[PDB]
């Protein structure tokens, strides 16, 4: 099943609607991957042939 | 009950395990702590920090 749908999750006091900190997240961030960095980590090519 | 969804005491800055399903596992001692903050905010207590 695909999960296109996106919605910032609300278990708390806060509905996080752009108001990120204070005991508040946002699921998608920023990685940082710098190039050198560790290969091992480097994702891969994963398919699933049914 | 004022564990966790008190709404009205004081911040619960905390991560790592699961704020929520911690409720229904037992453990067997319990260490409480009487401790004063590291002193900025609290900003220098952070794994890998």
């Amino acid at each position: 099943e695909r999960d296109i749908s996106t919605e910032i999750y609300q278990a708390g006091s806060t509905p996080c609607n752009g108001v990120e900190g204070f005991n508040c997240y946002f699921p998608l961030q920023s990685y940082g991957f710098q190039p050198t960095y560790g290969v091992g980590y480097q994702p891969y090519r994963v398919v699933v042939l049914s | 009950s004022v564990l966790y969804n008190s709404a009205s005491f004081s911040t619960f800055k905390c991560y790592g395990v699961s704020p929520t399903k911690l409720n229904d596992l037992c453990f067997t001692n319990v260490y409480a702590d009487s401790f004063v903050i590291r002193g900025d905010e609290v900003r220098q207590i952070a794994p890998g920090q």
